[PDB]
């Protein structure tokens, strides 16, 4: 995250951290007790399909405090139409080995219905992103969890307003100005909106050029084009082998 | 009755046949005598963060 604040302890508790053989690899948002969404391209690169670790509770990454809780991730499901290397439908959904235990530090961000999310989160201005990536452009990773406020942007306004194609399962947000964004290491993270009282996940945090370029906005994965591509999943029994292409629609 | 200002549903709205509409709740929530509010029914609802509710 370039040019926000670290999220106060327990402020982002949906937040995920993913790692692959105890190396950060990215970010994700968990939606209940055992599912993380997360986006595709996360995944791009695994070989040890067994060393994928899912941490809750995380805040420090230099210190154990007792509030994490670790899993393995038993299930990565991705959608038949995403293309590894590639920008479009990029979002996965994680079944962990175990539940995680719900606390004050552990709670799952809302996962909206789709026509809830398209008529009513759609159009609240500023969401948050979050995560442990690079707090700078060719920049070291932060070692607390970051969060920054973004504005969404509608689709003809970022197209218009810019110095990879963005489709209708992807939304702009962020700044123009080089001063605020998501980074790399950020990718799989939530962009969580406030709505009545309540956190909705409206977002993941996919791609764009470099970090906060001129010119350039942050790039989500639009998650309400998802929602009943998520809801069926969850209902299914699990599978053996980690790796899973679902259908979408 | 959905598409403007969300029926006036806190969480989720659903139109019905003529000008009824139904708001509902994600799980872990429960509807007021209201129609439109949402109250938590278990310790951690989703979206909602403790250490701010407790304060
Ligand atoms: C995953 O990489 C990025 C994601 C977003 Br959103 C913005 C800038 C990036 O470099
Ligand atoms: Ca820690």
């Amino acid at each position: 995250i370039v040019g926000g604040k670290v999220c106060p302890k327990g402020e982002c508790p949906w937040q995920v951290l993913l790692l692959v053989n105890g190396a950060q690899l990215c970010g994700g948002t968990l939606i209940n007790t055992i599912w993380v969404v997360s986006a595709a391209h996360c995944f791009d690169k695994i070989k040890n399909w067994r060393n994928l670790i899912a941490v809750l509770g995380e805040h420090d990454l230099s210190e154990h405090d007792g509030d994490e809780q670790s899993r393995r991730v038993a299930q990565v499901i991705i959608p038949s139409t995403y293309v590894p290397g590639t920008t479009n439908h990029d979002i996965a959904l994680l079944r962990l080995h175990q539940p995680v235990v719900l606390t004050d530090h552990v709670v799952p961000l809302c996962l909206p219905e789709r026509t809830f999310s398209e008529r009513t989160l759609a159009f609240v201005r500023f969401s948050l992103v979050s995560g442990w990536g690079q707090l700078l452009d060719r920049g070291a990773t932060a070692l607390e969890l970051m969060v920054l406020n973004v504005p969404r942007l509608m689709t003809q306004d970022c197209l218009q307003q810019s110095r990879p194609n963005i489709t209708e399962y992807m939304f702009c947000a962020g700044y123009s100005d080089g001063s605020k964004d998501s980074c790399k290491g950020d990718s799989g993270g939530p962009h969580a909106t406030h709505y009545r009282g309540t956190w909705y996940l409206t977002g993941i945090v996919s791609w764009g050029q470099g970090c906060a370029t001129v010119g350039h906005f942050g790039v989500y994965t639009r998650v309400s084009q998802y929602i009943e591509w998520l809801q069926k999943l969850m209902r299914s029994e699990p599978r053996p082998g980690v790796l899973l292409r679902a259908p979408f629609p | 009755i959905c598409v403007n200002e969300n029926g006036g549903c806190e969480q989720y709205c659903s139109d019905h046949t003529g000008t009824k509409r139904s708001c509902r709740c994600h799980e872990g929530y429960s509807l007021l005598a209201d129609g439109v509010s949402c109250t938590p029914t278990v310790e951690y609802p989703c979206g909602k963060i403790p250490i701010l509710e407790k304060r």
